[PDB]
């Protein structure tokens, strides 16, 4: 539970819990097709 | 290299 | 890392260095994918042909940095291990296939701003992202041009680097190589006209290439850095254990034992 434990898993403390974004992951979300 | 660790870590 | 550049505090928070205690030394990267559990590479453990062979009280397990060298006082911590498993069939004698193995560490890490655990992928996550031309991430403490052949310049980093790049189709991959691919593997890089390049390197070996999913915005181990010929060599790629297709050894080991 969730897995072990998290569940929170993959949501970073600096980044994503603050809406903030680091400096090149939009390169990554751009290469999914880029999306829309 | 390396910074020296903590003795209770070894 | 060839090529990369310098994280972000924080970026990276399931990345974990893997510590010899005597000589202490940089052994390989690592992740965090619960409280105590850790992922890393087989061949950072156990290689005969070098004759490597690490048990448990030979290493440390250094969760939180930023820096390679500095002992970070308040924001790392250092774990021991109670128990590494190997997978029983990692192939060392021919190609690092099933490189892959997991580690039980004494006590659980507390989570904090630097400490965080990475996810794992489900299926459909799997089949969604792992595409060619989709961008993953590497991150390590590793080499910064091939002494994995002798290199020189800037050599060693001083806080961990990163990289992104984009997977790469199964026939080009076996194409580049004379070692026999297998299913349990993907490769990754630039091609030699694309003009970005980058790479893994030693010291490297064992941490996380991570994707980002679109869906739910998390992000996920999608491969461990294995193998490669060499560091950024054109027309060469990195190759990676693939962690989905071996995510039921996983989960037979953190259920068998298991608390
Ligand atoms: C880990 O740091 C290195 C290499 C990591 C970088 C990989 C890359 N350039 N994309 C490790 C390594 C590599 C091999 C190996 C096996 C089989 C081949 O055909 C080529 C290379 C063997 C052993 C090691 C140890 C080291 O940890």
């Amino acid at each position: 539970t969730f897995g072990s434990g998290e569940a929170d898993c993959g949501l970073r403390p600096l980044f994503e819990k603050k809406s903030l974004e680091d400096k090149t992951e939009r390169e990554l979300l751009e290469s999914y097709i880029d999306g829309r | 290299d390396f910074e020296e660790i903590p003795e209770e870590y070894l | 890392i060839v090529e990369g550049s310098d994280a972000e505090i924080g970026m990276s928070p399931w990345q974990v260095m893997l510590f010899r205690k005597s000589p202490q030394e940089l052994l390989c990267g690592a992740s965090l994918i619960s409280d105590r559990w850790v992922l890393t590479a087989a061949h950072c453990l156990l290689y005969p042909p070098w004759d490597k062979n690490f048990t448990e009280n030979d290493l440390l397990v250094r969760i939180g940095k930023h820096s390679r060298t500095r002992y970070e006082r308040n924001i790392e911590k250092i774990s021991m291990l109670e128990k590494i498993y190997i997978h029983p069939r990692y192939n060392w004698r021919e190609n690092l296939d099933r490189d892959i193995a997991l580690m039980k560490l004494k006590k659980p890490v507390a989570f904090s701003d630097y400490i965080h655990p990475v996810c794992l992928p489900d299926r459909e996550t799997a089949a969604s992202l792992l595409q060619a031309g989709y961008k993953g991430r590497v991150t390590g403490w590793g080499n910064l041009k091939e002494t994995w052949t002798a290199n020189v310049g800037k050599g060693q980093p001083s806080v961990l680097q990163v990289v992104n790049l984009p997977i790469v189709e199964r026939p080009v991959c076996k194409d580049s190589t004379r070692i026999r691919i297998t299913d349990n593997m993907f490769c990754a890089g630039y091609k030699p006209d694309e003009g970005k390049r980058g790479d893994a390197c030693e010291g490297d070996s064992g941490g996380p290439f991570v994707m980002k999913s679109p869906f739910n915005n998390r992000w996920y181990q999608m491969g461990i850095v294995s193998w490669g010929e060499g560091c950024d060599r054109d027309g060469k790629y990195g190759f990676y254990t693939h962690v989905f297709r071996l995510k039921k050894w996983i989960q037979k080991v953190i259920d068998q034992f298991g608390e």
